């Protein structure tokens, strides 16, 4: 299951 | 609002007229939204994620409406597994972590 | 404290004996750590997000201090780029989001 939505640009 | 965790931070918010839920997430520093269309000129950019790296369109100052607060800012779309509120609008709404 | 999101909410943490900087994601359903050896039996596991999924090593019952709050749970193993505190610990000092 999805559950971690680090995010981040380049 | 204060928002406890023991759940999502789900919210809905208002974008191009329409609903839709979306996750306060601290930890992106974008707002990314699942795919959909947006009026205006887009640009092909990448973002990094825990497992990997993909393709998205940009949209320059769209205004979005958090739970009542407003917003107006860069909205990335892609496909990404739920919609995500990054640090570039919740700044905006004054959103803090407190504990 | 309060933090704001100007800036990555990065904060000092202590696990086994050491201590590290990690992002309070409340975006992250669990705690992720970046590969450390840490003694004790664990349950393979694969965790996803943006981009896909990656593989990490489930811990159980591991203590763990985000600055100077004490929490205990599990915690998650793997090449995440990131430290990554989630809400199964955030819940337990007490931590929320405000607006």
């Amino acid at each position: 299951r999805p559950g971690n939505f680090l995010q981040s640009r380049p | 609002p204060q928002i406890t965790l023991w759940k999502r931070p789900l919210v809905t918010i208002r974008i191009g007229g329409q609903l839709k839920e979306a996750l306060l997430n601290t930890g992106a520093d974008d707002t990314v939204l699942e795919e959909m269309n947006l009026p205006g000129k887009w640009k092909p950019k990448m973002i990094g994620g825990i497992g990997g790296f993909i393709k998205v369109r940009q949209y320059d100052q769209i205004p979005v409406e958090i739970c009542g607060h407003k917003a107006i800012g860069t909205v990335l779309v892609g496909p990404t597994p739920v919609n995500i509120i990054g640090r570039n609008l919740l700044t905006q709404i004054g959103c803090t972590l407190n504990f």
